[PDB]
């Protein structure tokens, strides 16, 4: 590109901060791994701090981190080389990591990781009511996953579309 | 933030007046069975489920010598001193916040002054302006409800996780009648009162009564 | 403060870290950063692998990124009177272990353009519901910088319905 250049396969970045300006006044840059270290909270702020402090350098970096392109448009990211077809500036680290990495959101080996998407397949196996096994794999939710949090929040919501949806099909 | 409704008063809060008593030697086990009763078992100031619970007092302790056992003044917020929200940042945190400037709960419609996106933001109502905007800005400021990452995340999440059932509801409008379609809308609002962020849903199912 | 099998203190290498840790027990293991050159489908199988091939070895693992706490239960984190979390990790969406356990939002704050659907909202929330000239060119932005194909304009036209919808009701009153 002509700016910035991610190509995917803050105590840290303050020594490279000090040597790219060291070396910028006393007379490109191949900056990799740019998430090395970093907290995810100072990953969502590293490349707008190289584009302001270093307004007028061009920047190729390597990346596998899901939050630094969070950052970067879609004309920098060149994967491993024709850019992603998704916007991965301003979109979520969720979205840029299924359809830029191919990661899914939640890990494969644990095996309760597949409740929540096989509660909704049970839940639509039998046209949209609890009956008994959905049932059982509902309480295995809550009882491991929270009263309420992320995974029993949506899986209510699910039993709740799924009745209106039974009760509307009833009346048409 | 609810509309709660302070009803009657403990009757443990008679027997203690400010001044030569102090907050610490009143049994908080008996104003809880009541501030349960009227805030539910949800936070006063972000309607998170009480879990880590304390008693607040919306004018603080310390600006403010007595009030200090008055029910008037007693809020239940949701984070103990063994936080970043509602209660504990009130006092350690904001540093200016005089409370003028904020919504009580019990006495002001904290509808009028707030309006919950879909996105989880707490922002101020729609056309506020002069001493009306002040006072959204700052209970939106002191009580953290926009400014907290695991505050406005788990709202977001509540408020988004029940997003595909809203657009249904609303779809199946224009060929269902309008007394069906409301009570079905009611069932749906008669459901959020016993979950967290009770006002933030009803704000994504109908309004901030606009 | 630790656990018996797990405490996580929020290709190559690991293979010859793995190599040289059974070369060394075949003649407690405190790895730092193990999420340290690991692509993200690197991440997830990596605490998984590393109690397979090794049963009964105590682990103080220390981690930075949301995914390999996503195959790590709640016990066994340990923040910094450091203090446990207050969600399940095994099995959480790595977008929810880095916002309640990390407090990173899930879309840049920094960047102007995730905002704009947020902000979309308050523009048709201002002219009662339907949309507007000041809205529909922020719309546009949004169906120009996100693609048509994306989740951001799919929550910008299901606001755009419902608050259509929304208005209408309110209309009939
Ligand atoms: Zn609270």
């Amino acid at each position: 590109e002509e700016d910035l250049t991610v190509i995917i396969g803050q105590r840290v970045f303050l020594s490279l901060v000090a040597d790219l300006a060291r070396r910028m006044v006393m007379l490109i840059v191949l900056i990799d791994e740019i998430e090395l270290h970093l907290h995810p909270k100072w990953q969502q702020e590293v490349i707008l701090n190289l584009r302001s402090v270093f307004p007028n350098i061009q920047f190729i970096i390597t990346t596998h981190s899901p939050i630094v392109l969070s950052t970067i448009e879609k004309r920098c990211i060149r994967e491993f080389l024709d850019s992603p077809d998704m916007q991965t500036k301003g979109s979520e680290n969720a979205q840029i990591l299924e359809q830029v990495m191919n990661v899914h959101p939640t890990p494969p080996g644990i095996a309760e990781s597949h409740w929540l998407g096989d509660f909704e397949l049970l839940l639509l196996d039998n046209s949209g009511e609890l009956d008994n096994q959905s049932q059982e794999l509902y309480d295995k939710i809550k009882t491991h996953f929270g009263i309420d949090s992320a995974e029993l929040k949506k899986a209510d919501s699910l039993i709740r579309i799924n009745k209106m949806k039974n009760k509307i099909n009833k009346i048409r | 933030m609810k509309e709660l409704a302070r009803l009657e008063s403990p009757e443990i809060l008679d027997q203690y007046t400010a001044g030569q008593n102090d907050w610490m030697e009143i049994d908080q086990s008996a104003v809880w069975p009541k501030l349960t009763e009227m805030q539910g078992e949800f936070c006063a100031y972000c309607e998170c489920r009480l879990n880590r619970r304390h008693i607040e007092h919306f004018r603080p302790r310390g600006k403010f010598p007595a009030l200090t056992f008055i029910w008037s003044n007693l809020f239940g917020s949701c984070g103990d001193s063994k936080w970043s929200r509602c209660g504990i940042y009130k006092d350690n945190g904001a540093g200016a916040y005089n409370a003028d400037d904020l919504i009580k709960p019990d006495e002001e419609n904290p509808d009028d002054y707030l309006l919950f996106l879909t996105t989880g933001e707490v922002v101020p109502a729609i056309g506020l302006t002069g001493r009306a905007l002040k006072k959204a800005q700052e209970t939106i400021r002191v009580f953290n409800l926009n400014g907290d990452i695991k505050l406005l995340g788990s709202r977001r999440t509540a408020v988004q996780a029940i997003m595909p059932n809203v657009e249904y509801l609303y779809s199946l409008l224009e060929e269902f009648e309008e007394d069906d379609w409301n009570e079905m809308l009611r069932d749906e609002l008669e459901k959020i009162e016993s979950d967290e962020f009770k006002t933030a849903l009803k704000h994504a199912w109908t309004s901030n009564q606009e």
